[PDB]
């Protein structure tokens, strides 16, 4: 979870 | 889904100009935060690399020759100006609303005067007669712009069944386009008829184009 | 720095299923979601899904909601996609990106219940002169054209293969001056690596 690289997308698809 | 239209499909430019593309969402594409209007640059036969995120967000490594601008639902890329690297096809997508989706794509192109189509046709080969096949080659080769349409016809009348078609891409050296026409048949229905032709129509000439040729010469 | 490698070419029949594969490299793998696009060759991008590494959450397209299933091992760092019950339709190349950041090469996959097919070259024989040669029902992709061995290379025009009844088949032509032919030998090559077939065609008046 938390580090995720938000560049091209804002979260996961999955909610 | 959420429909991203992008125009135009095709854009002539000339090495220097500089080139607008551009990508209209159905509804306004921002998220709780910022919009997630991306610009992606695809060549032939690579996979697509991206040149700006977030809308205006320059990714690492591609120049400041291409800039990122527009919001809500109306969004436009900029080349300023055009290099040999920067032609291809681009295509713009959304990551705000969900499913995620891409537009058309835009295919980024040379400009240059138009030309006309050499058109070539050529009668089964013997080899091919004697296996049990019959294939009529039609070659409509360097013309610009792309647009054409071609037109078979046996003993007079229309053929459409039977051919099939593939084109080029630009060509790197002359900028022009170019096709094929085969018109497929079997031995003994393609020696049943006298007359084949092909007939390519272009803007370039208001009288189509005409290649044709009997078997009995 | 961010590296995706993807299994090479798969070939397979209507009705199985494929596994494709993405190995991630350059960086924490558990950071970067992974989203796989699908291209079918010269049409738009299609998004089908994603894996999240980081708490393996997925998210599945109406189109793909049954068949596909979208994995990855931690430990290898590599993610899959599998695709059950293929289709000619299913017939493109699939892509795995990290969030659109970043894309693989991508998997072309090929679905056909053809078997490996040699083609069959023939010449086309007519101030310049255009000559060719039909390279017709062949499988599987690719195949290989020069003009005397790659000498003509000013003025040659090949054209993508097309798709009839499970074999593919292409032409090519060259254009060269009127003078130096028949006068000069000119003569296209044919090679299909698949079948181990090689063809030279020298192509002589009517």
């Amino acid at each position: 979870k938390l580090g995720l690289i938000t560049n091209t997308i804002a979260g996961v698809a999955g909610l | 889904d959420i429909v991203l239209t992008q125009s135009p499909a095709s854009l002539a430019v000339s090495l220097g100009q500089r080139a607008t593309i551009s990508c209209r969402a159905s509804k306004s594409v921002s998220t709780s935060g910022y919009s997630y209007m991306h610009w992606n640059q695809q060549k032939p036969g690579q996979p697509p690399r991206l040149l700006i995120y977030l809308v205006s967000n320059l990714e690492s490594g591609v120049p400041a020759r291409f800039s990122g601008s527009g919001s809500g639902t109306d969004f436009t890329l900029n080349i300023a100006p055009v290099e040999e690297e920067d032609a291809a096809t681009y295509y713009c997508q959304h990551i705000a609303e969900l499913t995620r989706t891409f537009g058309g794509g835009t295919k980024l192109e040379i400009k240059r005067a138009d030309a006309a189509p050499t058109v070539s046709i050529f009668p089964p080969s013997s080899e091919q007669l004697t296996s049990g096949g019959a294939s009529v080659v039609c070659f409509l080769n360097n013309f610009y712009p792309k647009d054409i349409n071609v037109k078979w016809k046996i003993d007079g009348s229309e053929r459409q069944n039977g051919v099939l078609n593939s084109w080029t891409d630009q060509d790197s050296k002359d900028s022009t386009y170019s096709m094929s026409s085969t018109l497929t048949l079997t031995k003994d229905e393609y020696e049943r008829h006298n007359s084949y032709t092909c007939e390519a129509t272009h803007k370039t000439s208001t009288s189509p184009i005409v290649k044709s040729f009997n078997r009995n010469e | 720095q961010v590296q995706l490698q993807q299994s090479g070419p798969e070939l397979v029949k209507p009705g199985a299923s494929v596994k494709m594969s993405c190995k991630a490299s350059g960086y924490t793998f558990t950071d970067y979601v992974i989203s796989w696009v699908k291209q079918r060759t010269g049409q738009g991008l299609e998004w089908i899904g994603e894996f999240y590494p980081g708490t393996d959450s997925t998210y599945y397209t109406e189109n793909f909601k049954g068949r596909a299933t979208l994995t990855a091992d931690k430990s290898s760092k590599t993610a899959y996609m599998q695709l059950s019950s293929l289709t000619s339709e299913d017939s493109a190349v699939y892509f795995c990106a990290t969030a659109f950041d970043y894309w693989g090469q991508g998997t072309t996959l090929t679905v056909s219940s053809a078997a490996t097919t040699p083609p069959s070259v023939y010449p086309l024989a007519p101030s310049m002169v255009t000559l060719g040669c039909l390279v017709k029902g062949y499988f599987p992709e690719p195949v290989t054209v020069t003009w005397n061995s790659g000498s003509l290379s000013s003025g040659v025009h090949t054209f993508p293969a097309v798709l009839q009844s499970d074999l593919y088949t292409l032409s090519s032509s060259v254009t060269v001056p009127s003078s130096t032919w028949p006068s000069e030998t000119v003569t296209c090559n044919v090679a299909h690596p698949a079948s181990s077939t090689k063809v030279d065609k020298k192509i002589v008046p009517r």
